[PDB]
RNA sequence: CCGCGGCGGUGCGCCGCGACCGGCUCCGGGACGGCUGGGAAGGCCCGGCGGGGAAGGUGGCUCGGCCGAGUGUUACAGCCC
RNA sequence: CAAGCGUUCAUAGCGACGUCGCUUUUUGAUCCUUCGAUGUCGGCUCUUCCUAUCAUUGUGAAGCAGAAUUCACCAAGCGUUG
RNA sequence: CGCGGAGCCUCGGUUGGCCUCGGAUAGCCGGUCCCCCGCGGGGUCCGGUGCGGAGUGCCCUUCGUCCUGGGAAACGGGGCGCGGCCGGAGAGGCGGCCGCCCCCUCGCCCGUCACGCACGCCGUUCGUGGGGAACCUGGCGCUAAACCAUUCGUAGACGACC
C-alpha cells in the first residue's frame, strides 16, 4: 500500500540531474515517465522532468492542474514548504552528509577526540547497567 | 576495498554475480561466495534444467572420465561460471581462481562474519517482478546433488543460533540508547560537536 | 605513521586486444570510480614496491632488502576512474593484480 | 536521415526564374529534422516528389527554425503519417502527448523504430497538428488526460547499483 | 499500452472477518478459517471499508496481461468467502452399463475405495486432500458427496477420482462408465 | 697551497628542484553578435473581448468525524485554464 | 492451397491442378584436396551415434462396439532374428 | 612446553569491524497495559523511525615519546600475570564466563616543560615473535615401523596382492 499519490502538487525533491537537491511541485503529468514540473521558490523553471530522477514527499499543495507560476508561487509561499522542509528528517540528514564532506582536517581531529571520550562515558554506563541487570537477576 | 570479501549468494543472479566476482578475483582481492544454493537464475525453472541436462549429454565419447566434469553442487556450478570468465588456461587465471572460494550453506569462519551483497547482481534489481525462476539449489538437486536436505537442516540449525546472537545484540543496543539518555549532560557538549560537522543527526 | 602511499592496484598495461603496450600501465586506485573523480591522482608519484633477495641501498637508512620501480600518473583511463601511469622502468607483469603505492607529495592543491 | 532530437527546420523555396516565368511561386514546408543541412535536403526530396522541381533548378530562399510557441504547456500531438514497411507503404494517425511539436515527433520516430522496425529514411510525416482534449482516439494518451490524476511509482528500482558496488544492506524498492 | 489503473471491490458479508497480512489474505467466518497468498500476482490489497465492508484490489502500472489478474484474485477471495460461510458440495454420480462401481469411504473422508469398475480386479484407491470430507450419499443411489471449505481442494479431489476412473483401449464414446461430477453446489444455500 | 675567483668540458652511482619554449590533453573565468531585431517566462498591474476543464458550486451516491473524504453533471466564475 | 474419393461428408482416413521446403542412406554436375600412388568392391566381427519409430512403455486418432486397424505426440529406453 | 642466542631464503601486505531473517506493490524498531507458550518465543494494541541516522553514504580506535601540577574523568588497565567452570563441531578452532598474586592510575580539556632541531628528499609506519629452511639453553615425555630377503598362496607376466 502506498502513501505518496503523485498528484497535481506532490512536492518532489529532485534526487539528481541538473537541479539536484531542490524541491519541485509537480504541476501536471505529461506521460508515463515525465512530468511538467516547477520549483518556484527553490529556483527551478517550469519544465519537463522524469519520475526516475525525482523522489516525492508527504507534503501536498493545492494549485490546480495547469496553473501558471504566480499561482504556484503562492500555495508554496503559504503552506510554507521551505520552513516545513528543514523541520523534516530529510533536511536534517541532508545537511549532515553536507557537513561531513564540508569538514576540514581540523574538524575531523576534534571529532576523533570528542567521540573517544563520548564513547567512554557512554560505555562505562553500559557496563554499570549490566551490573544492575545482573544484581536484578540475583 | 581491501581485505577478504564475503558475499552472500542468496538473491543474486548466477552469472551477473560471477562476472563481478571474477573481475575482483583478477585484481588480487580474495572473494568468498557463500550460500550458493540460494543463488538464482533468470528464465523459468525447467528452461535452465533442460539447459543443464544439455550440458550433461556433452561428454567425451571415447573416454568420459577425461571429458567435461558436470559438477552438481551449486558452489561448484557457480565456480564453473566464474572460471569461464577468467583466462584460466594461464597462470594469472589459476592464481585468480585460488583467490576465489565457494561454499554451499554458510560454514565456520563465514557464519561468524558480516557479509555483503552485490546489488548489481541482485535479482530484485536486475529482473522484472513478473518473470520466472529457478533456485540453483533446486536445479542442483534435480541434476544430482545429494545434499539439499542436509544443507537445509544445518542452515535451519545455524539460523536458530544466529537469531540468538541477533537478539542479544539487539539487547545491547537498547542498553546503549537507554545509557545515552541516562548520561546526557556530561556528554552534552561532545554530542554537540558531533552533530555540528554532520556526525550523528 | 600510516598510508601517505595511497592504495592502488596495477591492473594491466595499456592494450588493445591482440596487442599490449608496456610503457603505460593501468592503475586501479581505491575509492575512485568516475573520470570526474580522478583529477587529483594526476601527476602524483607512485611506486611498485618490493623486496627481493639481495640487499640494496636505502636513502635515510642502511642497506635493506627492498626495491621499487618509481613512476608517475599521466592521465585518466575511461569513464570508471581508472588511471594511466607510466613508470620509469616498465612494470614486470609479476605485479599484475598486486599493490602499487600512489603518493601525495607532488600535490597541486 | 538519422536523428538526435528533432527540430522544425521550416523552409521555403522557389524554382529559380527562367526568361519565360519571372516570378515563380514560393512554398513553406514544415521540414522537420536534426539541423539545417539535412532539413534543406529534406524539402527537396519532398518537393521533388510533388512539384517538378530540383536542386539545380531551384533555390532555398529561407530556411530557419520554427520554435515552439507554447513549450510550457502540455499538448495532444497528432500526425497524419506515412511509412514504408517491408511489404508495402502505410498511412497512420498516431498521438504523442509531449509539450512541443518537435519533441512530439522525436517520440514518433523512436516508436516507428520500435513498434514497427521502420527507420527514418522510410518514414514521411504528412502533417503534425496539436489536438484539443476531445478528438483524441488513442487510449494511451486519452488517460493522462484528467484533473485528479494519480500515481505511485510502485516498484522503483535502485539505480546507483554500483555506488556501493557491494554493501551489507540489501536495497529497497518500496517508497 | 500500460493502463494507469484497474481495480475491483469485493463485497464482504457481515458474517466473515478477512484480515490481510500484507498480501496474504486470511478469512474466518462460521465454518472455519482459510488462507491464501497472492505473493506472485503483485497488486495492492486494501481493506478500505471500515466496520469491515470492502476488500479492494488495485493493480496500478499494469499492462494487459496483469490487468487480467485483478479479477482472478478478486475471484479466489469471493470463492473463499463462499467456502467459509456456506462451504461447497460437489456431487458425483457413478455411471454404467454393467459392473457396479462399488464405492466405500474408509477413514473419515480420505480413502475412497472402488472395486469392480468394468470388472477390474485392481481396487483403485484415492486420497482426498486435507479438509476434504468425502461421504457416500443417501436419498440417491450411486452418488458421492465431497464436502469442504476449499474449492481448490474439493475439485482436485473430485477430479482425482473422476480421473482415476478412466477406461483404456476402448471407445469412450461407448464405454461411458466411471464416476463423474454432476453438481457443483454448496452445503448451506441461504 | 688557498681561492672552488672567471672559462671550458662532466654528472662515479642513486636523485630531487626550478623557470622559458614546442606539441598536446584538460580546467576556471569573463564580454559580445545574430536570430520570426530570438522564441518562451517572470513581476506589476490595469481596462477590456471571447471559449474549455471544470466550483470557494450545485447535485445524485458513498465513506469518515455541519465539517472532512469519494464518485456524477450543467456549466456561470467567487480556480484555474 | 485446395478440385475430388470416402453411401452422405473436403480434410476419420484420403486427395487432383498448383505451390513452398528440407534431406543428404539415390544418382548427376563440379573438379576444391591427394598422382615422392590416403589399399579400389563385397562378407565376417565390434563399437558408437542419428532418427527418417518396425516392435515395447505412456498417450492423443479414427468411418474405434468388441475384436482387430490404420493417423498422430513425447519418445530412441531396450528389441530388429535362423 | 616454555622461554632463550646467530641466518640462508620466499614473499604478499602496511587499523580493525565480533555475525539475524528476509521483503520488495513493503519493511525497521520500540513499548506492552493485555493475552498464550517455552529469562526468553508467539500473539494483539499503541508510539516512533522508514531516498533508511541502534544509515556498510555505515561503527569503532587511535597516530611523534615522557616531565609535573590543575580541572574534567576514577578502579580502569596490565604482568604471553596465574587456576577452575562454560559454550561453540559442517570442514570448531575459537571465544566465553569465575578465584588469587604482584604491578601499574592511563580517555578529554588545560597549564608546563621536555625527547639527536641530522642542518626542502627514496623504499617512511604494521599484520611480524611472518611462512619456510639450517644451528647455541632448561623440563617433561618418548621409546619404530616400513621396504628387501624368506614363506604363502586368496593372486600371476613381470611387476602388483592374501
Ligand atoms: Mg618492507
Ligand atoms: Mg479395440
Ligand atoms: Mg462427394
Ligand atoms: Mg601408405
Ligand atoms: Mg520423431
Amino acid at each position: 500500500v502506498f502513501r505518496r499519490f503523485v498528484e497535481v502538487g506532490r512536492v518532489a525533491y529532485v534526487s539528481f540531474g541538473p537541479h539536484a537537491g531542490k524541491l519541485v511541485a509537480i504541476v501536471d503529468v505529461i506521460d508515463q515517465n515525465r512530468a511538467l514540473v516547477d520549483g518556484p521558490c527553490t529556483q527551478v523553471r517550469r519544465q519537463a522532468m522524469p519520475f526516475k530522477c525525482m523522489q516525492l514527499t508527504d507534503f501536498i499543495l493545492k494549485f490546480p492542474h495547469s496553473a501558471r507560476q504566480k499561482y504556484v508561487r503562492k500555495a508554496w509561499e503559504k503552506a510554507d514548504i521551505n520552513a516545513k522542509w528543514a523541520a523534516t528528517r530529510w533536511a536534517k540528514k541532508i545537511e549532515a552528509r553536507e557537513k561531513k564532506a564540508k569538514m576540514t582536517d581540523f574538524d575531523r581531529y576534534k571529532v576523533m577526540k570528542a567521540r573517544k571520550m563520548r564513547n567512554r562515558l557512554i560505555k562505562l554506563e553500559v557496563k554499570k547497567l549490566q551490573k544492575a541487570a545482573l544484581l536484578k537477576a540475583s | 576495498e581491501g581485505q577478504v570479501l564475503v558475499l552472500d549468494g542468496r538473491g543474486h543472479l548466477l552469472g551477473r554475480l560471477a562476472a563481478i566476482v571474477a573481475k575482483q578475483v583478477l585484481l588480487g582481492r580474495k572473494v568468498v561466495v557463500v550460500r550458493c544454493e540460494g543463488i538464482n537464475i533468470s528464465g523459468n525453472f525447467y528452461r535452465n534444467k533442460l539447459k543443464y541436462l544439455a550440458f550433461l549429454r556433452k561428454r567425451m565419447n571415447t573416454n568420459p572420465s577425461r571429458g567435461p566434469y558436470h559438477f552438481r553442487a551449486p558452489s561448484r556450478i557457480f565456480w564453473r561460471t566464474v572460471r569461464g570468465m577468467l583466462p584460466h588456461k594461464t597462470k594469472r587465471g589459476q592464481a585468480a581462481l585460488d583467490r576465489l572460494k565457494v561454499f554451499d550453506g554458510i560454514p565456520p569462519p563465514y557464519d561468524k562474519k558480516k557479509r555483503m551483497v552485490v546489488p548489481a547482481a541482485l535479482k530484485v534489481v536486475r529482473l522484472k517482478p513478473t518473470r520466472k525462476f529457478a533456485y540453483l539449489g533446486r536445479l542442483a538437486h534435480e541434476v544430482g546433488w545429494k545434499y539439499q536436505a542436509v544443507t537445509a537442516t544445518l542452515e535451519e540449525k545455524r539460523k536458530e543460533k544466529a537469531k540468538i546472537h541477533y537478539r542479544k545484540k539487539k539487547q545491547l543496543m537498547r542498553l546503549r540508547k537507554q545509557a545515552e539518555k541516562n548520561v546526557e549532560k556530561k556528554i552534552d557538549r561532545f554530542t554537540e560537536v558531533l552533530k555540528t560537522h554532520g556526525f550523528l543527526v | 605513521s600510516g598510508r601517505l602511499w595511497s592504495k592502488a592496484i596495477f591492473a594491466g598495461y595499456k592494450r588493445g586486444l591482440r596487442n599490449q603496450r608496456e610503457h603505460t600501465a593501468l592503475l586501479k586506485i581505491e575509492g575512485v570510480y568516475a573520470r570526474d573523480e580522478t583529477e587529483f591522482y594526476l601527476g602524483k608519484r607512485c611506486a611498485y614496491v618490493y623486496k627481493a633477495k639481495n640487499n640494496t641501498v636505502t636513502p635515510g637508512g642502511k642497506p635493506n632488502k627492498t626495491r621499487v620501480i618509481w613512476g608517475k600518473v599521466t592521465r585518466a583511463h575511461g569513464n570508471s576512474g581508472m588511471v594511466r601511469a607510466k613508470f620509469r622502468s616498465n612494470l614486470p607483469a609479476k605485479a599484475i593484480g598486486h599493490r602499487i603505492r600512489v603518493m601525495l607529495y607532488p600535490s597541486r592543491i | 536521415k538519422a536523428s538526435g532530437t528533432l527540430r522544425e527546420y521550416k523552409v521555403v523555396g522557389r524554382c529559380l526564374p527562367t526568361p519565360k516565368c519571372r516570378t515563380p511561386p514560393l512554398y513553406r514546408m514544415r521540414i522537420f529534422a536534426p539541423n539545417h543541412v539535412v532539413a534543406k535536403s529534406r524539402f527537396w526530396y519532398f518537393v521533388s516528389q510533388l512539384k517538378k522541381m530540383k536542386k539545380s533548378s531551384g533555390e532555398i530562399v529561407y530556411c530557419g527554425q520554427v520554435f515552439e510557441k507554447s513549450p510550457l504547456r502540455v499538448k495532444n500531438f497528432g500526425i497524419w503519417l506515412r511509412y514504408d514497411s517491408r511489404s508495402g507503404t502505410h498511412n497512420m494517425y498516431r498521438e504523442y502527448r509531449d509539450l512541443t511539436t518537435a519533441g512530439a515527433v522525436t517520440q514518433c520516430y523512436r516508436d516507428m523504430g520500435a513498434r514497427h522496425r521502420a527507420r527514418a529514411h522510410s518514414i514521411q510525416i504528412m502533417k503534425v497538428e496539436e489536438i484539443a482534449a476531445s478528438k483524441c482516439r488513442r487510449p494511451a494518451v486519452k488517460q493522462f488526460h484528467d484533473s485528479k490524476i494519480k500515481f505511485p511509482l510502485p516498484h522503483r528500482v535502485l539505480r546507483r547499483q554500483h555506488k556501493p558496488r557491494f554493501t551489507t544492506k540489501r536495497p529497497n524498492t518500496f517508497f | 499500452m500500460k493502463t494507469i489503473l484497474s481495480n475491483q471491490t469485493v463485497d464482504i458479508p457481515e458474517n466473515v472477518d478477512i484480515t490481510l497480512k500484507g498480501r496474504t489474505v486470511i478469512v474466518k467466518g462460521p465454518r472455519g478459517t482459510l488462507r491464501r497468498d497472492f505473493n506472485h500476482i503483485n497488486v495492492e490489497l486494501s481493506l478500505l471499508g471500515k466496520k469491515k465492508k470492502r476488500l479492494r484490489v488495485d493493480k496500478w502500472w499494469g499492462n494487459r496481461k496483469e490487468l487480467a489478474t485483478v479479477r482472478t484474485i478478486c475471484s479466489h477471495v469471493q470463492n473463499m468467502i463462499k467456502g467459509v460461510t456456506l462451504g461447497f458440495r460437489y456431487k458425483m454420480r457413478s455411471v454404467y452399463a454393467h459392473f457396479p462401481i462399488n464405492v466405500v469411504i474408509q477413514e473419515n473422508g480420505s480413502l475412497v475405495e472402488i472395486r469392480n469398475f468394468l470388472g477390474e480386479k485392481y481396487i483403485r484407491r484415492v486420497r482426498m486432500r486435507p479438509g476434504v470430507a468425502c461421504s457416500v450419499s443417501q436419498a440417491q443411489k450411486d452418488e458421492l458427496i465431497l464436502e469442504g471449505n476449499d474449492i481448490e481442494l474439493v475439485s482436485n479431489s473430485a477430479a482425482l477420482i473422476q480421473q482415476a476412473t478412466t477406461v483404456k483401449n476402448k471407445d469412450i464414446r461407448k464405454f461411458l462408465d466411471g464416476i463423474y461430477v454432476s453438481e457443483k453446489g454448496t452445503v448451506q444455500q441461504a
